């Protein structure tokens, strides 16, 4: 089975690189529409060919074809989902906690640095695209930090940085979050889910439980199963098995949200 | 109820031995075991109860269960809100918290300096005495009277929730039970039972009533079907039957007939239809 | 509609509804396909659309077109995670805190205030919360001034804009 | 007299204002028929408070069953349709296993079967108090004549 | 094996916390029961460490324990770590005073709160101080212990002065033979009336060279320059106004001077301990048990019953403050369900409330008496020399009061020279350590039998099966699939009893 | 995880049908003979001061010397 | 050799549900949406219902001075001739003053329990009157002075109404028995008026059976309810206690329950 | 867990728990009868 999964991933990666080369050979002078280039860069970053996709996103940004959704799409694909799947099935022994640890070695710091590049580009493009509008009222001191696009982009950044080794997993519960606070971006549920996951991976459960307590106290209807999953993972890392049992028991008692196969 | 009387699952362990002091000491050992096990389990239940009280989300399944009845107490159709459902949950979890706290306090009461495990108010669980089984036999020797004896002690654990973990740890006692002592387990637990009015309906008493002949000797095997009696869920359409004609012949409403047989838009003679269960 | 509802409920009837992550659909079928593949690409949108065609054998797209559209859109949103990560309600920002310089009550502690109203962790500010947790700004013989544990950025923006409008 | 306090007196207009506010806060109550803003009868205010109390303290059978399932882990099916009524009952049984002499050899099997068939009894008991609750159709499941 | 794990380990060690690799095994250390039993076994009952009440007939569980310095002595200013002539009696009196303050706070709702800010804490303390100074001091509750003799306020005040135990007039003068409960404010007034990384030694320099000498001097000059620059940064402030964030050299804003990094008042100290524990959750209202100890005058939080003629059974109400009038502890006087006669503060109504609807203020978690606080014991330097009358372990024949017939009694010297020494016996001679004691089983349930004491023990057969043995026996055998008992489907009305013949019903 | 779950299930689980025959002399003697034949393949064995500790010895016969454990009881 | 595992003190046995702590800023902010028992709303030390009512107060509303009140009273008929003499103009002034009067009166009472909505409606009314009178182009600004005076008058009427007939009625938690007296008086009133509520012609069999089902529990634990509903219960039970209490306590009594039950053995 | 935390955790130790020898020594203690002058 491990061989079968490795063969699948290698075949897909080779096909995508062949598409990249064929498209480049065709585009020696002709420029393709922005959407095909966006899709190809997304697929490259998905298969882990982030360094192959930097030129495509750079030229798309210079041509100003990317938008709020596209920047977050690219930053999310930058987390290498297909490569993460291959690592999970092959080298992480199907351990979701170890998958994050094993993904960080594969150009973790360089990939995170380029992710910060994309974050700056996305914020600049959001500011331009939101200042270009006239119907919405002034909010001149609250653009774009007060809009859904900024929060979505920040959540994508945190999701990607989760996979970039320990140096950035320790940052997610840190300057990144304080940087967002100073930037005045309203967090969504996924923000706290990723902060809890980062603290769980770091192995510090006191603050993760404090975050979940804050959610229980204030935002109790938006809590998703990912908070419970992050707590389970973090207690598994810290070897607080009685605590992990307690979370599983409370989750089974509270049928909502629905327990996932990841939780099991 | 509250305090001692209130519970949901009652476990009784009848410990049998050949000597009263044997069974008494075994009862003390099993109590010191179950006290701590139940303390930890009620503790980890109390944590979850407190977490749920602090804040949670309402299950849409639960909200539908509340807004399932056709006509509510107030007039006809009723419409509950997730806030009301959460209030019901809060009330239940508060009473559960009170029961768990009573259990924990009673578990913590007993101390070696002053302990009394035979009082339900002092310790948890408590041991109650049961009359020894004595069988005297008189036989030739000039006659002799010798009696077999077997002493019993019942350990009662009343929990305000079903814990299969506690059931497992309770069942696992027979493996380290004392020498030449046996045990049997009695479980009284609350279980939900449905009375499906469709499979078991209420009907007018037939035109020709049963007489005593139908309840004769060996009639239980020859005269009567086992309950329930099958009621045809499938019907065949007769000739030229209107949509409302079929519903009237089945005693069901046209809307419910449509809901049951949404597959077919129109009815043709000789086709198969699904009679709604509530059809009279 | 959903994003407007979330932005409005953020204040209670906002800047949240200025820029949704969904981009405009181009005026071509190729543009439809590109938009669907780039905003709901985790699933096979064509497969969901084909599956949502029939309901108990009745061809919805052929007879009840609005019903088919609603069913297909709901299925696409359900099966597409990206829609889930795009359709969050804007929550509030949580403050870190440190224990009081002088220990009066362990449940009450000094909060961290965003410059709107110097990294957090260097001093020792960290997440800490419970049902009885209390956040304060402490001065002095202690002197306390209770503060909110929460920073609803969207409500602060909406109220600042209301003040701007009244100044206008 | 220093301990003694004067009983306040309030006006039906203030009561009507507060009732309007309550209906605003809980619109579904008026829709479902629990409350009406009208306050004509002298006992009407107390009648509406009693309806509020009944709504807040009366649990439907299906609800109660689902809640019992959630945190108390009460097993058994839950019926949703109006033709299904949930009856919470007690099932008492016995499980005896041997460890002294009939544990690990040939007689183990038939002795265990004998013990199980001897303890085959299961006692199913239900309270008529619990059976006396509103059906899904709105009529009491078990009335006095039932 | 993982760089992620190595980085986590180093970061956690730098932060100063337990490493997650150290947890790769489970190490339940020797429990306190084990340690205490080992101590008493090695010390042969630790008669020196146990107090007098243990050697008195029929001791309580508090007497059966070993002496410990509990959380009650902490506030006493004059305690000198050793015995002296009246300080222990004065400390006992202060302890009783603070218990009276606790009782008053519980009666009048001045008990601490988990979310108390400093202002709320001080307001609550001020109102409690007013109530405590207004109320008289109860002497009945003052429970002496055997080791010490009852001492009157008259003589204690005469010896220590009047400030130590004041009159209400003295307290009003600071802010008549009467005593009132001490006050934190009063004692506050009384107290106010008192007025370079990587620096190596010379031995390594001896092996070092001279080019490294120049390099090391360069390192240390940079090090000291940085530290001195930071130090003089501490003195340059400019008040750090936010407009320019100015640091130095030309309390306005942002509170500059922010660099990077009463233990004498008895009532205040004990009160602060009370808030500490209440905030930590150890102390607070919890449901009351029959064993916690219920008596007259105990402030309690019962749930007021509501009476309705249409109610098929009792109606519970909100938990209101109330005081216990009586509680028949005898089963024949309280048939099930048990009742408690309690008086509510609002409307002063007296009612018999079910015991389950009653909540007490627990001083700790474990009970069995969690209402009453801890009481520290006296220490004796010569704990080996200690005398108790065997025939009269208690002091009955001694009467504190004076009788009108005492002037006709004979003189006390004749019987003093004989009876005191006859009836007296040193604590060493009242109990003997026997082989039964050596072989006594452990009243608790051990984790696993320990052989530390196997040399002088004999015939020791455990009275409880160790947890290790139980775990082994439980692991050795399997489970039965049906024991789970899940019934989420329903009952088959047509087939379950018409199943196949081989497995038929 | 499924491999480990099945390991745990085969360790701690049996059905009623299995249980009613769970303990036959034939199966148990097969277990014994199999252990003798191959203990080296599956047995784990194939701390010291705990089992090695001097113990008191009653030199004189039981009747002559009331045993200490008997005197305790 | 303490251990290598983490340590946690035993989980507190103090019932957090029954224990009530000091109010927190966010709890007060969400108080309009929170639920709680009558004990929660009438806590002896933290009267959350009083907090909820005070949250409805408009801050910084000074009472009307005699000068302003006299100006308002005289502006209805004295100022209008002074600043104009046209029949139509003075008719319009009188009509708009009567309007503003009735709109202020309706605003004081109509938008109670919703302070933001009250403020918005009042500001809209005042602004509309402002530009309409500006279009009228009255001579002096005494009209603006009168409009500001009426603004203060309306604000103070609302604040005084809510502080007198809402907050002063409930501030005495001790008199209200910390909420439980409310429930007891309700039950007493229902028992007295069963002929009016639960009779065959009073309520339908559904409501009746629901009532017996509620009261038949082993222990009839009372429900925790929203703040507005708690206020409604408190007020209506205050109204009903008079009909039940004897004549000698229908006005003055040392507690709301005093006289409700005859056999209660008090202490003295 | 399998072994309850109350056994090994120092934080959860019962303060009121007593040793295993003192209570039994006290029970074995024999107190001479209160010798009065007449009875």
């Amino acid at each position: 089975e491990r061989e079968a999964h490795m063969r699948s991933f290698n075949i897909s990666r080779a096909s995508v690189l062949q598409r990249l080369e064929q498209l480049s050979g065709d585009r020696k002078q002709e420029s393709l529409p922005p959407h095909v280039r966006l899709d190809l860069a997304v697929r490259l970053a998905q298969h882990g060919l982030y360094q192959q996709a930097t030129p495509i996103v750079d030229e798309l940004h210079h041509q100003k074809a990317l938008h709020a959704g596209h920047y977050a799409l690219l930053i999310n694909a930058l987390a290498c989902p297909r490569l993460g799947q291959r690592i999970l099935h092959c080298d992480a022994q199907c351990d979701p906690a170890l998958t994050y640890k094993l993904l960080g070695d594969e150009n973790g710091e360089e990939r995170a640095q380029e992710a910060y590049r994309w974050f700056d580009l996305a914020l600049t493009s959001l500011a331009v695209d939101c200042g270009g509008r006239t119907q919405p009222s002034q909010f001149v001191r609250y653009l774009p930090q007060g809009t859904a696009a900024a929060s979505h982009i920040t959540n994508a950044l945190m999701r990607t940085l989760l996979t970039c080794g320990y140096t950035h997993v320790a940052a997610i519960p840190d300057s990144v979050y304080d940087r967002m606070g100073s930037m005045g971006i309203s967090p969504t549920i996924s923000t706290y889910e990723l902060v809890m996951l980062a603290l769980s991976l770091q192995g510090n459960m006191v603050e993760a439980e404090s975050i979940l307590s804050f959610l229980r106290s204030h935002h109790s209807e938006h809590i998703t199963v990912e908070s419970f999953n992050a707590l389970l993972l973090g207690h598994r890392e810290a070897r607080q098995f009685d605590c992990c049992d307690a979370i599983w028991q409370e989750l089974v008692d509270r049928r909502w949200p629905r327990a996932s196969p990841l939780t099991a | 109820e509250d305090g001692i009387r209130g519970s949901e699952v009652t476990y009784k362990i009848v410990l049998e031995g050949f000597w009263d002091h044997h069974v008494m000491k075994l009862a003390e050992d099993v109590c010191m075991f179950l006290k701590d096990v139940g303390r930890q389990i009620v503790e980890e239940k109390l944590v979850a109860v407190r977490r749920l009280l602090q804040g949670g989300a309402v299950d849409p399944e639960l909200l539908a269960a509340f807004n399932c009845a056709r006509a509510g107490p107030f007039g006809g159709y009723d419409e509950y809100d997730k806030e009301e459902v959460a209030n019901f949950l809060r009330s239940d979890l508060r009473r559960l918290e009170e029961q768990c706290l009573s259990v924990i306090n009673r578990c913590n009461v007993p101390v070696p300096g002053a302990t009394n495990i035979y009082d339900p108010h002092t310790s948890w669980p408590h041991v109650e005495k049961l009359e020894p089984w004595v069988r005297m036999a008189e036989f030739w020797t000039s006659t002799a009277h010798y009696e077999f004896r077997k002493f019993f002690r019942v350990i009662i654990c009343k929990l305000p929730f079903q814990s299969t973990e506690f059931e497992k740890r309770m069942y696992d006692i027979r493996h380290w039970l004392h020498r030449q002592t046996s045990c049997e387990f009695h479980t009284i637990y609350r279980r939900n039972v449905i009375h499906d009015s469709a499979v078991f309906p209420t009907e007018h008493d037939p035109a020709t009533p049963t007489t005593h002949e139908h309840h004769r000797m060996f009639s239980f095997a020859l005269d009567w079907q086992s309950a329930p009696v099958n009621r045809l869920s499938t019907d065949t359409v007769r000739e030229g039957e209107n949509w409302d004609a079929v519903a009237q012949r089945l005693g069901c409403s046209v809307g419910e007939l449509k809901d049951a047989n949404a597959e077919r838009e129109t009815i043709e003679a000789g086709v198969v239809i699904n009679v709604p269960v509530t059809a009279t | 509609q959903t994003l407007q509802n979330s932005a409005v409920e953020a204040v209670g009837a906002a800047p949240w509804s200025i820029l949704g992550p969904l981009t405009a659909i181009g005026p071509t079928a190729e543009d439809t396909m590109v938009w669907l593949q780039q905003h709901y690409g985790d699933v096979d949108v064509m497969s969901i659309m084909r599956w949502a065609r029939f309901r108990k054998g009745k061809d919805l797209m052929a007879k009840d077109r609005p019903q088919y559209l609603a069913r297909a859109a709901a299925w696409i949103e359900l099966l597409s995670k990206r829609n889930r990560e795009m359709e969050e309600v804007p929550l509030t920002y949580m403050r870190k805190s440190k224990p009081l310089v002088l220990g009066t009550n362990s449940n009450v502690r000094v909060a961290w205030q965003t410059p709107l109203m110097l990294l957090a962790r260097e001093e020792g500010y960290v997440f800490h919360h419970s049902n009885s947790s209390r956040f304060v700004e402490e001065t002095y013989q202690p002197l306390h001034t209770e503060v909110s544990v929460k920073e609803d950025f969207q409500r602060l923006y909406y109220q600042a804009q209301k003040h701007h409008k009244q100044q206008e | 007299n220093m301990n003694v306090v004067q009983r306040p007196c309030i006006e039906d207009g203030l009561l009507s204002l507060v009732l309007e506010a309550v209906t605003k806060r809980h619109p579904n109550w008026v829709k479902a028929g629990v409350i009406q803003t009208t306050l004509k009868d002298p006992f009407d205010a107390l009648r509406w408070m009693m309806h509020i109390f009944i709504r807040l303290s009366y649990v439907p059978h299906a609800g109660a069953a689902t809640i019992a399932r959630l945190s108390r882990r009460r097993i058994g099916p839950i019926g949703l349709e109006p033709h299904q009524f949930n009856v919470p009952a007690e099932l008492g049984f016995v499980e005896q296993y041997d460890n002294l002499q009939y544990k690990r050899y040939d007689w183990q099997g038939w002795y265990q079967r004998m013990l199980d068939v001897h303890n085959r009894n299961v006692s199913l008991r239900c309270r008529i108090c619990d059976l006396q609750r509103l059906d899904g159709n709105g009529v009491q499941f078990v009335d006095m004549q039932t | 094996q993982n760089k992620f794990d190595i980085m986590r380990r180093e970061d956690r060690l730098s932060k100063g916390e337990q490493d997650l690799t150290e947890r790769n095994t489970i190490h339940y250390g020797v429990p306190i029961q084990q340690i205490v039993d080992e101590f008493v076994f090695r010390h042969r009952n630790a008669r020196g460490e146990r107090p007098l009440d243990y050697f008195k007939p029929f001791p309580n569980f508090r007497a059966l324990r070993l002496n410990r310095m509990y959380r009650d002595v902490e506030g006493f200013s004059l305690m000198k770590q050793r015995p002296e002539f009246l300080e222990w009696e004065l400390f006992t009196r202060y302890r009783q005073h603070h218990q009276q303050r606790r009782r008053l706070a519980l009666l009048h709702g001045l008990e601490p709160v988990a979310n108390e800010t400093a202002q709320e804490r001080d307001t609550r303390r001020h109102r409690l101080d007013e109530i405590c100074e207004r109320t008289p001091f109860d002497e009945r509750e003052m429970h002496v212990n055997d080791d010490e003799m009852k001492v009157s306020v008259e003589t204690l005040r005469s010896w220590f002065g009047v400030y130590m135990l004041p009159s209400p007039t003295v307290v009003n003068a600071v802010l008549d033979t009467r005593e009132h409960v001490l006050s934190g404010r009063y004692l506050n007034r009384l107290l106010l009336l008192e007025s370079v990384p990587h620096e190596q030694p010379q031995e390594v320099l001896r092996h070092f060279s001279a080019e490294e000498r120049a390099m090391y001097e360069q390192h240390v000059k940079e090090q000291t320059s940085r530290q001195l620059g930071e130090w003089e940064r501490a003195m340059k402030r400019r008040r750090w106004l936010t407009d320019h964030q100015q640091y130095g050299h030309v309390d306005r804003c942002e509170l500059e001077a922010f660099p990077r990094n009463n233990r004498g008042n008895y009532v205040e100290t004990q009160d602060s301990i009370w808030e500490e524990q209440t905030a930590s959750g150890q102390e607070g209202w919890s449901p009351a048990t029959h064993a916690d100890g219920l008596r007259e005058g105990l402030p309690v939080r019962a749930r007021r019953p509501i009476f309705s003629s249409s109610a098929e059974q009792r109606i519970a109400g909100g938990p209101q403050r109330a005081v216990i009038i009586q509680y028949h502890h005898q089963p024949f006087f309280n048939p099930e369900p048990r009742l408690v006669k309690v008086a509510f503060q609002c409307d002063g109504t007296i009612m018999e409330v079910p015991i389950s609807d009653v909540m007490i203020w627990q001083r700790r978690y474990h009970g069995p008496e969690r209402t009453v606080g801890d009481e520290s014991r006296r220490y004796n330097p010569a704990a080996m020399r200690r005398y108790v009358d065997v025939t009269d372990p208690f002091n009955e024949k001694t009467s504190n009061t004076e009788h009108f017939l005492d002037k006709y009694e004979p003189k006390r010297n004749a019987d003093t020279v004989a009876d005191k020494y006859r009836t007296t016996k040193q604590i060493t001679e009242i109990d003997k350590w026997t082989r039964y004691d050596s072989a006594r089983a452990d009243n608790y349930r051990p984790l696993s039998i320990s052989h530390r004491r196997d040399y002088i023990r004999m015939g020791y057969i455990p009275r409880y099966t160790p947890w290790e043995w139980i775990a082994i026996q439980e692991a050795d055998q399997p489970l039965i699939a049906e024991q789970i008992r899940q019934d989420n489907i329903g009952t088959s009305y047509f087939f379950s009893l018409n199943r196949y013949w081989r497995y038929k019903a | 995880l499924m491999d480990e779950v099945e390991d745990s299930l085969r360790k701690f689980q049996t059905y009623r049908s299995r249980f009613y025959e769970w303990g036959r002399a034939v199966k148990q003697f097969d277990f014994i003979e199999f252990r003798r034949r191959n203990g080296w393949l599956y047995d784990l064995h194939l701390a010291v001061a705990t089992a090695e500790i001097p113990a008191f010895f009653n030199e004189r016969p039981a009747w002559e010397r009331p045993p200490l454990e008997e005197t305790l009881y | 050799t303490l251990h290598n595992q983490r340590s946690a003190a035993p989980e507190s046995s103090v019932s957090q549900s029954h224990t009530v702590n000091a109010p927190t800023v966010d709890e007060c902010e969400m108080l309009a949406e929170r639920w709680g028992t009558m004990n929660y709303w009438h806590n002896d030390t933290f009267p959350r219902l009083v907090v909820f009512l005070k949250k409805l107060l408009v801050p910084d509303v000074s009472p009307l001075s005699p000068t302003a009140e006299s100006l308002l009273s005289m502006f209805e008929k004295v100022v209008i001739p002074k600043l104009t003499s046209d029949e139509e103009d003075r008719r319009k002034l009188v009509s708009l003053w009567s309007e503003t009067t009735l709109q202020a009166e309706a605003a004081v009472t109509k938008f109670l329990f919703q302070r933001g909505s009250f403020e918005s409606m009042l500001h809209r009314i005042i602004t509309d009157a402002l530009e309409k009178m500006s279009t009228l182009a009255l001579g002096g600004q005494e009209g603006n002075l009168a409009l500001e005076a009426l603004k203060r008058q309306t604000l103070f009427k609302r604040n005084d109404f809510i502080q007198k007939r809402l907050i002063d009625v409930v501030s005495n938690s001790a008199y209200l028995g910390y909420g439980d007296s409310v429930w007891q008086v309700f039950f007493a009133a229902v028992e007295a008026n069963e002929e009016n509520l639960l009779s065959d012609r009073a309520t339908t069999d559904a409501i009746r059976a629901a009532w017996e089902g509620v009261m038949r529990e082993d222990v009839v634990r009372l429900p925790d309810v929203t703040g507005v509903v708690a206020l409604y219960l408190t007020l209506v039970c205050i109204r009903e206690s008079g009909r039940l209490v004897p004549e000698e306590l229908k006005e003055l009594s040392s507690g709301l329950e005093d006289g409700v039950r005859p056999g209660v053995r008090k202490l003295q | 867990a399998n072994i309850p935390r109350s056994v090994w955790d120092p934080a959860q130790h019962n303060p009121n728990w007593s040793d295993s020898y003192g209570h039994d020594i006290t029970n074995r203690r024999a107190w001479p009868a209160r010798k009065w002058t007449v009875g």
